[PDB]
């Protein structure tokens, strides 16, 4: 899985 | 101390009303405690960081920030005029790709490097790290937050920007740490801010000047901005003695303005990060 910025 | 025509979000967080622009703090300013900025990295040569940022891990062929995301971050931390701990020393965790992006296992890894590396450096009043960053739930990337938190860190993370339900995203949804929503400049949920029971804590999270890449700065908005002031008022208040890692949060939330904040959904706390400053 792939995180991301928020 | 008064630094005189502040950022909106430092003025607030030392503010029991809205509607001023002088940020009021300890001269103190988080001396010896550090902060780890767990993102795309960090510009150290930036020249508001003062030299007191340095890169120390990357899982890319480089370490520096070609995003801009991680020294945002780390100037609302720790820059000296848009962060909230101006004396903090800031370490960069590069675990995101210059695109944004990063695989769970990265994160993960970049987690336990931070429990151990804070052991081999000089951090004597406190050790923060800012997780302004979330995805799909994972209860391994909830383990990686709680492992951390129960090492002797405090973890201030993002709630995420998707106006949820924070219970369905990781690792905003692991109880044991520090759960951030952002609020706007006229004490509203901003209205991307994730809520629910998990958060523990507002910050101010819309339009936030701070530092960006080649020596610059802009504002941007997010869960990502409100983490990071969080993640500076309590290495500020553990420099002061008032705190430690493993009560931090919760220090946070009982001394926050109470009831300020408007939108905000039955189920979630109101409650506004504040650093309790009496001249
Ligand atoms: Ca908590």
């Amino acid at each position: 899985a792939a995180a991301s910025v928020k | 101390a008064a630094q005189t025509n502040a950022p909106w979000g430092l003025a607030r967080i030392s503010s029991t009303s809205p509607g001023t622009s002088t940020y009021y703090y300890d001269e103190s300013a988080g001396q010896g405690s550090c902060v780890y900025v767990i993102d795309t990295g960090i510009e150290a040569s930036h020249p508001e960081f003062e030299g007191r940022a340095q890169m120390v891990k990357t899982y890319y062929y480089s370490s520096r920030d070609g995003n801009g995301h991680g020294t945002h971050c780390a100037g609302t931390v720790g820059s000296r005029t848009y962060g909230v701990a101006k004396k903090t020393q800031l370490f960069g965790v590069k675990v995101l790709d210059d695109n944004g992006s990063g695989q769970y296992s990265t994160i993960i890894a970049g987690m336990d490097f931070v429990a151990s590396d804070k052991n081999n450096r000089n951090c004597p009043k406190g050790v923060v790290a800012s997780l302004s960053l979330g995805g799909g739930y994972s209860s391994s990337v909830n383990s990686a937050a709680a492992r951390l938190q129960s090492s002797g860190v405090m973890v201030a993370v993002a709630a995420g920007n998707n106006n949820a339900d924070a219970r369905n995203y990781s690792p905003a949804s692991e109880p044991s740490v520090c759960t951030v929503g952002a609020s706007d400049r006229y004490d509203r949920r901003s209205s991307f801010s994730n809520y629910g029971s998990v958060l523990d804590i507002f910050g101010p999270g819309t339009d936030i000047l701070s530092t960006w890449i080649g020596g610059s700065t802009r504002s941007i908005s997010g869960t990502s901005m409100a983490t990071p002031h969080v993640a500076g008022l309590a290495a500020y208040l553990m420099t002061l003695g008032k705190t430690t890692a493993a009560s931090a949060c919760r220090y946070i939330a009982d001394t926050a303005n109470k009831g300020d904040l408007s939108n905000i959904p039955f189920g979630t706390v109101n409650l506004l990060a504040y650093n309790n400053y009496q001249a």
